């Protein structure tokens, strides 16, 4: 039996910038590229329309509305067909406004970038590609307190490397008179690069496979040493070793994957579409913002800074130039992932920014309730009452409740019927309540089975699918024996109502999760619809016998007297004794015509086999006639057998409510054999 | 003055305890029998065989 | 740091008891299993 | 002989049914819930005094 | 469960009827006790230790003799129906009203 | 129960030690190899035995969303999709039932 | 002495075919007020899972949800009428997501490697 194969996929990583800049830069036929979003115009301070190269700039996303272009001009096209795919002077397509909440901003900060995950958490991966303490990369940038030697293909004339030092207050014009000497690029800028610069350098530069042979070496220098003297040295050579493996593991991840290494210091910022992070028009001029656009300002204005800094050199600063850039450093530090580092910014109210990181993580962001708990169409709350009328594979809808769910099936009664011709016609007559609407949800709600929900879900069985009906009211029937597997009481509680549209899904429902094949529990198999406290109390009532003993009798029947008596049997014969009833039916009519009451013993004779429970029992009294007659008299049942044959008299003391409830199940029994065929 | 009580069933003793023994934070369900029977094999492996 | 009812209910000892049968009938010293190991293919070979 | 799956035969009979469990049952999610479920009647049970 | 029907008034909340000697008595040893630990016969932790446990035991013994009290003498009590047939209430709830 | 830590010196080749390969994993190339394969037990909690998932899509929506995706991401983690949460994230059809 | 309550059964009615969805989310709003739409998560889908059916949940995921292309055609296929056919894309769920992972500079691709020619059918997003 071979399998129905199916091989899906999904990849994750980090991205080059020619990646970012091919998802993002859009090229017009004139040659202009114009992707770099240079300018943070979130909204112009006129009427509220964006503007170009901005935080809703039109230029590089699409049009606002389907249609209408920069100017205003409109082209109908509804087809993929032949049409100009950009308005000349607008450049703009007159496709619908998709494309808004799909494309992608893409800004270049004129300074790498390190990711925050990759460098601020818990050990950082660079510390480990580096092999160097996480201080010290974090003081090359962020504190920048250090100047890194880039070692890599340049040769090294310059003598000796160092690699970092800069702490003392000393070095302000100390390290000058040594410093330089000839010219000022030609030595500063050959090497010994400060910022996230010389660290991305040193990410390009190290062989992986000499990393990995370097790495296995001090692995087999620190296994043959034996050492277990001194508790420091104890856990000392633990730690390294750990830091070894986890070097080669993500080394070697590195040489068989399709990931540079010099990605995790990033040069390339992508945006997150505009549609996705609007800015709410209300009346009035209201506008209700995303922060993220507050954050995208400052970091695109930040970089603005550095660039007009950076292409204006020509007297070059000193520190000026690292402070502005190490400022856009931390801007987008807080823009990526907000409330890890030591400041979290606040906004105009004393809150933190809401991060890229908080919306992904939480249990209010992403990936727990935006892709899990989605709310429905054809879903109505309601209010709970109990019916006991129903049957098990049915429930009750409300007027109300039904035609807002079933309204479309309705459309189809109303339309394909011949009673209403148009859409809006039909629509117009669903909504004045004529009399044969109802008819028509009446008519396509028979078989079309809904899904109940109880709002406070609980077990497996909080969901359950049932046959509506259509009841008059506001309020949905239930049946009683299911309630206690919805764990539903009565004193107000709302449940929900869901309608499966495909046939599949109504298959579904139909043939899965009904309440006559879901009938047992799935922790270890024990009933869970079972007659609760009112039908329980019925039963218990019904089936409780006469009273026993004294409880029945004032004075003892022992008492001999009342046997009327005299040297013959020829006296007064009343015997009353209890009813000697034919059988079943004839003890439920002497019981109509009130002639017994419910717990009145009587003698019922037996035409089957031993049913009663009983055990190892004696029969207390035993008479035997000078012929065979056998009168045997056990507990609760008389045997009158014979020498002869014909075993017949077996008879029965019981009460009604015993009858009436064995009855009740042998004709359920037999009535539902017979009307299944 | 000091009594002794005498409760001391077990500290946790529901959800609780359900709690600790499924999050084996470390492993003291039944240590004080389990842990050395664990350590005793981690220590004896090392025979004929 | 916790109540010791301890009750030892179903535990075993800590010495070399049940070789053949580990654990009820759990695991038999199989030595057939493995030598194949070295007789399929060469192991015993050198 | 797997841990990311089961076995009709080496899981048994299903509950709910009485037969053997059919192919393509959730089981890991049926485990779950029954013994999370009664874990309110540590608390249920607790709700009458 | 409605032809028969049942209703809870307030003569079917049945005490048991040895009630009335076993608090009585209890009293008596609280009195004696606690007037005895005013003349240093006990100290403070045997006066703890027993009117805990005289209330926990007459508490408990009322508790289990309120079935064989019903069972025998008001088999149809509505208190009894609801609780002894698995309806609604439990024993040690009955034990409170 | 169903995973095995590599203790250390346990280098070789195949399993680099600190990893948590399966028990069977561990016991049929055991049978096989012959380096130090040196793997001692881990009774993994509840929380840590989900976050050594076969799928990291179940993971990063579980706990530590930023730390699997990082990862992974780094990493360049394949997920084959099999489990029925990744298919309830991505909106496919589950493989049950 | 009975009093009668402020929780009224008509201030608790629900009813929703169609209607008004969220700019973002593209779902049924809220509430009643908003005319929104009854929500379905966690424990409810543990026993969709549990009762095996696959259809029932995944209608109500890209159907009855946050499909743009969807909704509309099976508002079609429902005034008239047809077998309801399955859905291909990924719900706009998805893609945000895809889209907010991208902002971090990190990949989201799913590809459908076919069983009869390894051909690889990276789908787009």
């Amino acid at each position: 039996m071979i399998d129905q194969y199916k091989h899906q996929q999904l990849r994750i990583g980090s991205v080059s910038p020619q990646q970012i800049s091919a998802w993002a830069t859009k090229i017009l036929p004139n040659g202009e590229i114009v992707g770099e979003v240079t300018k943070p115009y979130t909204f112009h301070y006129k009427t509220n329309k964006p503007e170009k190269d901005g935080l809703f700039c039109e230029r590089i996303f699409g049009p606002i509305k389907s249609g209408i272009c920069a100017c205003g001009n409109y082209r109908v096209i509804g087809d993929e067909k032949e049409d100009p795919k950009f308005c000349e002077q607008c450049g703009v397509e007159f496709v619908d406004s998709r494309i808004r909440r799909y494309q992608m901003g893409y800004i270049k900060l004129a300074c790498p970038v390190t990711h925050v995950w990759y460098l601020k958490r818990l050990p950082s991966y660079i510390a480990n590609f580096l092999d160097k303490p996480l201080k010290e990369l974090e003081g090359l940038v962020y504190c920048d307190f250090s100047f890194a030697r880039p070692i890599a293909k340049k040769p090294t004339f310059l003598r000796l490397r160092g690699l970092f030092e800069y702490e003392i207050q000393s070095w302000k014009y100390s390290i000058p008179l040594f410093f330089t000497t000839q010219g000022f690029d030609t030595f500063r800028n050959r090497e010994i690069s400060t910022g996230a610069g010389a660290i991305r350098e040193q990410l390009a530069d190290l062989d992986l496979r000499t990393i990995i042979d370097y790495s296995f070496a001090e692995w087999k220098e620190l296994g043959e040493e034996g050492s277990t003297g001194n508790e420091w040295e104890d856990r000392k050579v633990g730690r390294r070793k750990d830091f070894l493996v986890r070097r080669m593991e993500l080394v070697k991840h590195f040489i068989r994957t399709n990931i540079e290494p010099e990605w995790m210091v990033l040069c390339l910022l992508p945006v997150l579409p505009p549609e996705l992070r609007p800015i709410i028009q209300i009346d009035g001029g209201k506008l209700m913002s995303s922060d993220i656009n507050e954050l995208y300002r400052r970091v695109i204005y930040r970089n603005n800074t550095l660039t007009d800094l950076l292409s204006t050199s020509r007297s070059t600063p000193g520190e000026l130039v690292m402070c502005q850039e190490k400022l856009v450093q931390e801007a987008v530090d807080t823009l990526l992932d907000n409330g890890i580092r030591g400041q979290p910014m606040r906004d105009g109210h004393n809150k933190v920014y809401k991060s890229f990181s908080d919306v992904i993580e939480g249990k209010e962001g992403r990936f727990r309730e935006t892709l899990l708990g989605k709310r429905v169409d054809y879903s109505g709350r309601s209010v709970i009452v109990v019916g006991p009328s129903l049957s098990l594979h049915r429930c009750g809808l409300p007027r109300e409740i039904a035609i807002e769910l079933f309204q479309t099936f309705v459309i189809r009664g109303l339309i394909r019927q011949h009673l209403a011709s148009n859409i809006g016609v039909a629509k117009r007559k669903i909504r004045e309540k004529e009399p044969i609407v109802w008819k028509i949800l009446q008519e396509v709600m028979q078989g079309h089975p809904v899904l109940l929900n109880r709002a406070p879900t609980l077990h497996r069985l909080g969901i359950q699918a049932f046959q509506p009906i259509l009841v008059e009211g506001r309020a949905i029937c239930l049946h009683p024996l299911v309630c206690k597997g919805f764990n539903a009481d009565f004193d107000g509680d709302q449940m929900a109502v869901h309608v499966p549209l495909s046939l599949e899904a109504q298959a579904e429902a139909r043939l899965l999760m009904f309440s006559h094949m879901n009938l047992l529990s799935p922790a270890i198999g024990d009933p869970i619809s079972v007659p609760t406290q009112d039908m329980l109390i019925g039963l218990y009532i019904l089936t409780s016998g006469n009273r026993r003993g004294i409880c029945a009798n004032r004075y003892n029947p022992w008492n001999h007297k009342t046997y009327q008596n005299e040297r013959i049997d020829d006296t007064n014969y009343k015997s009353m004794k209890e009813p000697f009833f034919c059988n079943f039916y004839d003890a439920i009519g002497a019981y109509r015509q009130k002639r017994i009451h419910l717990d009145s013993p009587l003698w019922l004779r037996w035409q089957l086999d031993q049913r009663i429970i009983a055990s190892k029992e004696a029969p207390i009294e035993v008479h035997y006639e000078s012929l065979g007659t056998y009168h045997e008299i056990y507990a609760h049942y008389l045997i009158i057998r014979s020498v002869k044959k014909e075993i017949i008299d077996i008879y029965i003391r019981t009460t009604v409510g015993h009858i009436s409830l064995y009855r009740e199940i042998e004709e359920a029994i037999q009535g539902f054999y017979q009307a299944c065929s | 003055f000091i009594y002794e009580k005498s409760r001391s069933g077990d500290i946790t003793q529901g959800l609780p305890k359900v709690e600790q023994v499924l999050e084996v934070r470390s492993i003291d369900s039944i240590s004080i029998n389990l842990e050395k029977r664990i350590d005793s094999w981690n220590e004896r492996i090392t025979r004929i065989l | 740091r916790a109540a010791e009812n301890d009750d030892d209910d179903d535990w075993f000892p800590l010495d070399l008891y049940e070789a053949f049968e580990e654990m009820r009938k759990r695991n038999i010293f199989d030595v057939e299993n493995m030598y194949t190991l070295a007789d399929a293919w060469g192991w015993t070979w050198e | 002989r797997s841990a990311s799956w089961i076995c009709r035969l080496c899981y048994g009979r299903s509950p709910t049914h009485g037969g053997l469990v059919e192919l393509g049952e959730a089981v890991g999610i049926i485990a779950g819930q029954s013994i999370g479920e009664p874990g309110t009647q540590l608390t249920l049970r607790t709700f009458h005094t | 469960a409605t032809a028969t029907s049942i209703s809870l008034g307030i003569d079917d909340l049945l005490t048991i009827p040895s009630k009335g000697w076993l608090v009585q008595d209890a009293e008596q040893q609280s009195l004696i006790l606690e007037k005895h630990h005013h003349y240093g016969n006990v100290h403070a932790v045997e006066k703890l230790r027993q009117s805990i446990e005289i209330w926990y035991s007459t508490s408990e013994y009322l508790r289990q003799e309120m079935n064989p009290n019903f069972r025998m003498t008001d088999p149809y009590n509505p208190v009894h129906i609801m609780s002894f047939s698995g309806a609604r209430g439990n024993v040690s709830q009955v034990h409170q009203l | 129960t169903s995973k095995v830590l590599v203790s250390e010196d346990g280098m070789s080749n195949v399993f680099l030690p600190g990893e948590l390969i399966g028990l069977f994993r561990a016991e049929r190339t055991g049978r096989a190899l012959e380096e130090a394969i040196c793997y001692r037990a881990t009774l993994l909690g509840i929380t840590r035995a989900s976050l050594n998932t076969q799928s990291f899509i179940s993971e990063a929506s579980f706990q530590e969303t930023a730390r699997v995706l990082a990862k992974a991401a780094l990493r360049g983690r394949i997920d084959w999709l099999k489990g029925l949460k990744e298919n309830v994230v991505l909106g496919g059809m589950i493989p049950v039932g | 002495y009975i009093l009668k309550l402020i929780h009224q059964v008509d201030d608790k009615i629900h009813g929703r075919s169609s209607g008004h969805y969220a700019l973002v989310t593209q779902q049924p709003l809220r509430g009643r007020a908003k005319q929104g739409g009854q929500r379905v998560g966690e424990m409810e889908v543990w026993a969709l899972e549990g009762f095996g059916v696959a259809h029932i949940l995944q209608e109500m995921l890209t159907y009855k949800s946050d499909h743009i292309k969807a909704r509309q055609e099976v508002l079609g296929t429902t005034i008239i009428g047809g077998t309801i056919p399955n859905p291909e894309d990924a719900p706009e769920s998805f893609r945000l997501l895809v889209r907010e992972l991208r902002s971090l500079a990190l990949e989201l691709n799913h590809f459908l490697v076919s069983e009869r020619n390894f051909q690889i059918n990276r789908m787009e997003a």
